[PDB]
């Protein structure tokens, strides 16, 4: 006969001194079927933006990945999202799957856009998803590195150089125009240091791995170029933040997690501080100039996945904003004001990893659950924050005052 | 070219815990240097000498502990908790032939304080508790390090149930809180995934995703705590498959030197650390396979 | 669930019988006000001309008086107590005018804004009410209703509470760690100042409501910008929880005390020149600066001891600082000792007490008296020395929260204790010797003056309690319900209250004689 049916929610807004931020689900992005991705544990949904010179006014474009698939649409911000059923380009990677990606902001226009895409095999592809036309398939042979790529970014100011980074705890410099070896290419040392090595490609012709950068033990989780371009911030599974002079290829400063190993990194918009999420649930705040830890931030119930300063709410008194998102499904916003930055003004090793009692411990301004799945994307933009979780929903939160325009 | 054990019925509870214990470097030394210890030494000697059937253990255990005798499944924490201090009151007995800390207490033993505080007095009273396992309750999309803070949450005596302060000489508010004071040489962490949700008058499994790092410090620490920043290294974990308390299959994961190693029933397999993220838990939670961690063994760096 | 409590005390009790919680000051009349853990608010005189500083006692509340506020130029005083009440007093004539019963747990703190004659009460019930002092003091029995106004926000019990002089910022401090802020007119939440890692027992606001000083049990003092909604500075002058703060008229210098016992003056602009004013005998609970001179001359300080000191800050400008400024007080108000221990004896009539001096003493509960002081004698030996082979069952409960003996009689065990008149100590020419009920014999000696228990009698015959003994009809874990003195029972308004408040079970053996 019959049976009887025997028998926690996400937040859609927060307030901050600025006003009420509101999730706008009519600006949401996802696969066109809208079916939640079955987060497998496999590899992270990621998002990448670019402007094509705002030739229409509608010049912003979006690209994201969902295991085997990869989409590319017109991004309409706090306006009604572009029709999800009609992409500008789709891709299905029945082989190894995407893992990370990046647009070149420089060679970017209504007719061409260079976007490079990392994979879980080690490969890196080079699409132009408006004309569909080209491709490249760097490290297609898996001879440079067989481990999955974690981070890929075009070099700031370049057209043709780019940097990729792998679970091996290595990074590789590539020219677009060079071509990879037929076999596993040889190197000889360039620089050597405490916990890193740089070798350079021993070849009588122009062959891609311009060089191989070896960084600590365990996977290189994320790297990030200084806003100026000059430096590179690297976080690794051994828990060291290692910041490097990029041109000089030498080591500016290090920092170690209380425990656990470090998972994300970013630069204040003026390149004066670095923040760092990890496996101790904490965010850390690091001074570039002083080479020193200045605050920790404990707000997260799980590991921290992404950290990002908010250029549009930063600054007679000096104040930065940053955000984090975690494997706990929560968004935290933070404030660095003068009391934490400048305490001393008038009105293994533990001394580059301070005691908990000695460094300040910040509290989030907010800390909201904003997805069912673990989060993987935090991006600050002129009109809205953009978040995303493993089940592939790309969310757009209207900034206070940015929801509606009049003239 | 590998080791292994053998699954008679539902011996995987014995299997997994035993492997896990053998890969605790200071236990393996003192387990064979010199009853149920007699079969544990007979089998820990038998593996260092060379798929061994641990017979002597199973029916030997199934006699002098009648709760295990059943052929039904077995909660691997019950075994671990039993096995460990069955040994300690034998090492107490062999000391009484010739209240003093045994060699099992030198390794798995730690202490934690139960602090109580007049929110008015601000005076503070301790009652300690020794432990071998630390049994930590578990929520969705979380880390053991969070769950450990929950262990050390603050219960608040107030309202109609206020606390009489000796000093305040009256009824005041108070905070009661548990904190780790002496940290062990090996921190064994039990994840309370098997919880008697008495809607059904039954037990249930929690397939929640609880992430755990390979390196570890504790935030819970007493303040009078003796060695509070012991850095830990993940030695071994007991995963556990299935979907209930009594239809399970236990598995071990293990570190010796560089390599990380799985032990299914008999069948050993070398797997890179990268491969431990399968055993965190489920998000979407199909209540399905939930291949998932259960007993975590952390060892001191120093 | 209506109990009957009564107090074994001298008629006046001119000293604090327990540690003082809060201090006001009235600089027109040079009076102190203390508010005592011993239920009693006393008025003093800060003329060092006078030998006898005492002036009056202001007596209503049942538990601790946790905070006080003096307002309308000393005419009116407002009090907050662990007895859950907020009381309105006439501080000139020393008598309570109104009781406000709107809190549900201990009322823990009070805040004042002179310029609008506004006070706020707050406490363990997490709530905060706002009271226009002027409407309170026009409360009659006919226009006796007051219109209530609260603030939403607090998620845990409130321990401290400050308003600015203008009446435009109010700050709650709490076990929630976080300061919350409101505008008292609109009631609009203005901000939360996250920062402290512990409870917050001390709060100050400058006159404009643009800065805030906060003292906390994390052992730190914090200076806040309400404009920049953030912490400007964080001073760590103490080892232990900071529980009290005062500030100079220009908001540049902060005086700070607490559990630590050491009291410092700290210059907000220059911490490293702190003067250690004194190490007090006990933990400091509150302070109040002498505000008749700029460089404030003096600070009055309250502690857990019953003795209330003044300390002068004479040499502050030229005086980790190990060396005091003062080593002894300027003034002293003297403190009565507190009963810290009790043994009921086997006869369930004689109590034997130890006090804060270790003065042991022998008390008759039934007759409600002292009997003999026995000085610095051993107590548990004296328990033995007064052993009497007999068993009586329990019929009352004692508690020592005021520091005075407070006996309570619940309905349940009050009568379960019959004792035969001869060995109870009551003779007769008959040798009558009936089994008398001690609890019932007590109830009618308490209501001995009450007409409804008065044909050809007054009392229960065998004994009278002292006529000053205060009788209290309370509720189980509940509100104090009516209060009077033994002798006052015969008053006109008081017999009307005794009709509507005395429960049936006491009517039974005081009026009817049934048990």
């Amino acid at each position: 006969m019959a049976t009887e049916g025997g028998g926690n929610e996400i937040k859609t807004q927060f307030t901050t001194r600025e006003g009420l931020y509101k999730l706008l689900p009519h600006s949401e992005y996802s696969r066109p079927n809208r079916v939640p991705f079955n987060s497998q544990g496999s590899n992270p949904v990621r998002v990448s933006f670019v402007n094509l010179n705002d030739q229409s006014g509608n010049g912003d474009r979006l690209c994201f990945n969902v295991g085997r698939e990869l989409y590319f649409y017109i991004y309409k911000g706090v306006r009604k999202a572009a029709d999800l059923s009609k992409p500008i380009d789709k891709r299905i990677y029945k082989g190894t799957q995407p893992t990370c990606h990046d647009f070149n902001h420089l060679t970017a226009t209504a007719e061409s856009v260079s976007l490079l895409v990392g994979f879980s095999a080690g490969q890196v592809q080079l699409i132009d998803p408006i004309k569909k036309e080209t491709s490249k398939l760097f490290n297609e042979e898996r001879l440079i590195d067989k481990s999955r790529v974690t981070c890929v970014k075009w070099v700031p100011g370049s057209e043709s150089l780019f940097l990729v980074a792998h679970s091996s705890g290595n990074m590789y410099l590539y020219n677009v125009e060079h071509t990879c070896g037929t076999t596993a290419p040889h190197y000889q040392l360039l620089k050597q240091g405490e916990s890193f090595a740089v070798h350079t490609c021993k070849s009588k012709s122009t062959r891609n791995p311009l060089l191989k950068w070896t960084v600590g033990e365990g996977a290189l989780n994320e790297f990030a170029f200084s806003p100026d371009g000059k430096f590179l911030a690297c976080v690794s599974q051994d828990g060291f933040l290692r910041v490097f002079n990029f041109d000089s290829v030498e080591l500016h400063g290090t920092m170690k997690s209380y425990f656990g190993g470090l998972l994300c990194v970013c630069w204040s918009p003026d390149g004066k501080y670095i923040v760092t999420g990890g496996e101790d649930d904490l965010v850390t705040v690091w001074s570039f100039v002083d080479c020193r830890v200045i605050a920790r931030g404990h707000g997260h119930k799980s590991w921290v996945s992404v950290v990002a300063f908010d250029p549009y709410t930063t600054s007679v008194s000096v104040t930065y904003r940053f955000g984090s998102v975690g494997q706990d499904t929560q968004l935290c916003l933070w404030d660095l004001t003068e009391d934490i930055l400048f305490p001393h003004q008038p009105l293994l090793g533990t001394p580059l990893c301070p005691r908990m009692e000695d460094v300040p411990l910040l509290e989030p301004l907010i800390c909201k659950k904003i997805a069912h799945e673990r989060l993987t994307v935090l991006i600050f933009l002129e009109d809205c924050i953009v978040t995303a979780c493993q089940e592939g929903f790309i969310c757009t939160w209207g900034r206070p005052g940015k929801v509606v325009s009049f003239n | 070219h590998y080791f292994g054990l053998v699954n008679f019925g539902n011996t995987c509870y014995c299997n997994s815990v035993l492997q896990a214990l053998y890969f605790c470097r200071p236990f393996r030394e003192k387990v064979l240097a010199y009853s149920l210890l007699t079969c544990l030494a007979d089998l820990f000697h038998s593996i260092a000498t060379q798929v061994i059937p641990p017979k002597k253990f199973i029916t030997r255990l199934r006699k002098e502990n009648e709760l295990f005798d059943n052929y039904m499944q077995q909660d691997a924490h019950e075994f671990l908790n039993y096995l460990l201090n069955t040994i300690a009151d034998i090492l107490q007995e062999e000391r009484k032939q010739e209240p003093d800390p045994t060699w099992v207490h030198e390794i798995f033993q730690g202490t934690l304080t139960n602090e109580t505080r007049c929110l008015t007095c601000e005076t503070i009273s301790s009652k300690d508790e020794d432990f071998l396992d630390l049994s930590v309750d578990v929520e969705q999309n979380t880390s053991i390090t969070h769950c450990l803070r929950g262990f050390s949450n603050t219960e608040t005596l107030c309202s109609e149930y206020k606390y009489y302060c000796e000093e305040c000489r009256s009824k005041q508010e108070a905070h009661k809180r548990m904190k780790v004071k002496k940290l062990p040489m090996i921190l064994a962490l039990h994840l309370k995934r098997f919880k008697y949700m008495d809607q059904l008058h039954r037990y249930t499994k929690l397939s929640y995703r609880v992430v755990f790092p390979l390196e570890l410090r504790l935030f819970n620490t007493s303040g009078d705590a003796t060695n509070p920043d012991r850095m830990y290294d993940l030695v071994a974990v007991v995963v556990h498959c299935g979907s209930g308390p009594n239809r399970g299959h236990y598995i071990a994961i293990v570190k010796s030197h560089d390599f990380w190693l799985l032990f299914d029933d008999d069948i050993v397999e070398k797997i890179d650390a990268q491969a431990i993220e399968e055993f965190y838990g489920l998000t979407s939670d199909i209540s399905k396979n939930s291949e998932s961690g259960y007993i975590l063994f952390y060892q001191s760096r120093d | 669930k209506v109990q009957v409590s009564y107090v074994i005390r001298d008629e006046v009790e001119k000293y604090n019988r327990n540690g003082v919680n809060a201090l006001q000051l009235d600089p027109a009349l040079n009076r102190l006000f203390t508010a005592g853990r011993d239920s009693i608010i006393r008025i003093w005189s800060v003329n060092q001309h006078k030998q006898d500083p005492y002036i009056a006692s202001m007596e209503h509340h049942t538990d601790w008086v946790n905070d006080i506020v003096l307002c309308c130029n000393g005419k009116t005083l407002i009090s907050a107590s662990s007895d859950t009440t907020v009381k309105v007093w006439n501080a000139h004539k020393g008598f309570c005018m109104s009781t406000l019963r709107t809190h549900k747990d201990y009322v823990k703190a009070l805040a004042y804004a002179k310029d609008k004659e506004l006070v706020a009460s707050a406490g363990l019930d997490r709530q905060i009410f706002l009271w226009d002092v002027n409407t309170l003091t026009a409360l009659t029995a006919s226009n006796n209703t007051v219109t209530t106004s609260s603030l939403s926000g607090n998620k845990d019990s409130i321990y401290s509470l400050a308003m600015n002089q203008l009446g435009t910022i109010i700050v709650s401090g709490s076990t929630e760690k976080v300061l919350r802020v409101w505008d008292p007119r609109t009631c609009a939440k203005l901000m939360k100042l996250k920062g402290h890692t512990d409870n917050v027992k001390a709060l100050l606001l400058n006159r404009d409501g643009t800065q805030c000083l906060s003292g906390s049990s994390d052992g730190t003092i914090r200076l806040w910008s309400l404009g920049q909604q953030r912490c400007i500075a964080t001073y760590r002058v103490h080892d232990e929880g900071v529980w009290a703060l005062q500030v100079n008229d220009a908001f540049t210098h902060v005086y700070s005390g607490g559990r630590d016992r050491k009291i410092y003056c700290t210059d907000l602009r220059n911490p490293d020149i702190r003067v250690l004013i004194c190490e007090e005998k006990a933990p400091v609970l509150k302070m109040e600066l002498d505000r008749s001179a700029d460089p404030p001359p003096a600070i009055w300080v309250a502690t857990t001891k019953s003795t209330v000191n003044k300390w002068t800050l004479k040499g502050i400008h030229n005086f980790n600082p190990i060396t005091p400024l003062c080593t002894q007080p300027d003034q002293v108000i003297k403190g009565g000792a507190s009963i810290i221990q009790c043994h009921i004896l086997n006869d369930k009539r004689h109590i034997l007490t130890k006090d804060t001096n270790n003065n042991v003493a022998y008390w008759d509960v039934l007759k409600a008296c002292k009997v003999e002081d026995l000085g610095k004698v051993d107590f548990e030996d004296e328990i033995k020395k007064r052993f009497k082979m007999v068993y009586v069952p329990n019929w009352f409960s004692v508690d020592l929260k005021t520091g005075m003996l407070t006996i309570t009689l619940d309905e349940s065990d009050c009568f379960a204790a019959w004792v035969s008149a001869k060995d109870a100590g009551f003779s007769s020419p008959d040798g009558s010797d009936p089994k008398l009920n001690l609890g019932g014999l007590l109830l009618q000696a308490l209501l001995e003056y009450w007409p409804r228990t008065h044909e050809n009698q007054k009392g229960n015959g065998y004994f009278q309690v002292p006529p000053h003994t205060p009788v209290i009809f309370g509720e189980a874990g509940g509100r104090t319900l009516f209060r009077l003195l033994c002798r006052d029972s015969g008053g006109e308004t008081e017999s009307m209250l005794l009709n509507e408040t005395v429960p049936q079970w006491v009517i039974d053996i005081t009026v009817d004689k049934n048990m």
